């Protein structure tokens, strides 16, 4: 599903300041990311990237087409096309601990500043 | 014949854009009897100030041809514009370059006239309200600011895809757009960075007259997002140098005047 920026920002907040990464930072990210897709799919170099945060399953998830991956978030490609984000969200806490916010290459390039336009008002 | 006024008086305001109907060319060329061949129209009533020259990269998207040609022409001709209507087809099965795309037509439309405005319109576009003047400013101008895609308003501050439009002297001052950017996303952010690099700011319609309808499409094999397009937007400063109009090289393998615009058939070779 398409989502809007304000339902993406209400679904993630678990995620708000987890290693420091705002709301905003996150808002601005994930656009970049997968235009707020959740079933988006993207090949990249032999691998394939998931969902709406694009997890990767080249080490992050368990895929079909690459089944020995670390699949470090122990967790099925599939569970991340979906619109329930809790694991989505709790994989990219994992990529945040482990790899860092920069495993999101749209961030410093367009996440760097102008933030405030990412702000959800809505309750 | 005196100079158009400055707002014309044929504008009729926001349109009802649908996809349904299927289109007929003959029927567009029947509905346009003004438009000469090669898709170019001159007000006869008064002189235009606006030489425009519209560039549409394009790929296997007939259909989507038929639709924008038959929305666009009478809007057009409504804003009283001195316009030619140039796609510009890549050849071949690389991926889709959009960017380069644009500035061929800008080199090949400069052959057929003195334009002095680029509008560079994406093939799947149509604009909602006809006051969203398709011609430059001052400043380099985005158009398809409210498109339907992102809910009827600009996803970020820093979006300058869709349909833009910048007067000859601004694309020059840029060196023109990149000609490195294969496959989807990026180029028109790295114009945009382009264009902050030589001091110039956004001009843009409000979100009401800038509505703008996408025409639907499964996703182009042919234009995967650009893997390395997050990097290559990081050093446009330096590469907006040695990466544009002054490198721009290609080959062409058709130049087709039909009644309702001018195809260019071009070669732009591949990913270096
Ligand atoms: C670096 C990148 O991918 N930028 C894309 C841009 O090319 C596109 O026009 C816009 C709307 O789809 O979304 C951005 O994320
Ligand atoms: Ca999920």
């Amino acid at each position: 599903t398409e989502l809007t920026k304000c339902k993406v920002s209400h679904a993630i907040k678990d995620i708000d300041g987890y290693q420091g990464i705002s709301l905003l930072e996150w808002a601005c990210v994930l656009f970049h990311t997968s235009g707020y897709d959740t079933q988006a799919v993207v090949n990249d170099n032999g691998s394939t990237e998931y969902g709406l945060f694009q997890i990767s399953d080249r080490f992050w998830c368990k895929s079909s087409e690459f089944p020995e991956s670390e699949n470090i978030c122990g967790i099925s490609c599939d569970k991340l096309l979906d619109d329930e984000l809790d694991d989505d969200i709790a994989c990219a806490k994992k990529i945040l601990a482990i790899k860092g916010i920069d495993y999101w290459k749209a961030y410093k390039p367009m996440c760097s500043e102008k933030l405030e336009q990412w702000r959800c008002e809505k309750p | 014949l005196t100079a158009c006024p400055e707002e014309s008086p044929l504008l009729v305001g926001p349109m009802l854009i649908e996809f349904n109907i299927p289109v007929d060319l003959k029927l567009v060329e029947q509905q346009n009897p003004k438009v000469k061949l090669g898709g170019r129209y001159t007000p006869m009533d008064c002189i235009s100030p606006h030489k425009v020259a519209i560039i549409i990269p394009f790929r296997n998207r007939q259909e989507h041809l038929k639709y924008w040609l038959y929305y666009l022409h009478p809007i057009l001709q409504r804003q009283q514009l001195d316009y030619g209507i140039y796609v510009i087809n890549q050849a071949g099965e690389s991926m889709f370059n959009r960017a380069k795309l644009l500035n061929v037509g800008f080199k090949e439309a400069l052959k057929d006239y003195d334009y002095n405005c680029f509008v560079f319109s994406d093939v799947d576009l149509i604009p909602m309200n006809d006051h969203n003047t398709y011609r430059c400013f001052s400043q380099p101008r985005h158009i398809s600011v409210a498109m339907d895609k992102f809910g009827f308003s600009l996803p970020y501050v820093q979006y300058f895809g869709g349909v833009s439009a910048l007067s000859k002297q601004q694309f020059l001052s840029i060196n023109g757009f990149p000609n490195n950017y294969w496959g989807w996303g990026g180029e028109d952010d790295d114009i945009y960075n382009r264009l902050a690099f030589r001091g110039m700011s956004v001009s843009r319609p409000n979100a009401v007259i800038g509505k703008t309808r996408m025409i639907r499409h499964s996703r182009d094999k042919k234009n995967e997002p650009n893997p390395q397009r997050f990097d290559r937007i990081a050093h446009t400063k330096e590469t907006m140098l040695s990466d544009g109009l002054n490198s721009l090289t290609y080959m062409v393998l058709e130049v087709q005047r039909y009644p309702l615009y001018t195809k260019i058939t071009v070669d732009i070779g591949t990913p270096s």
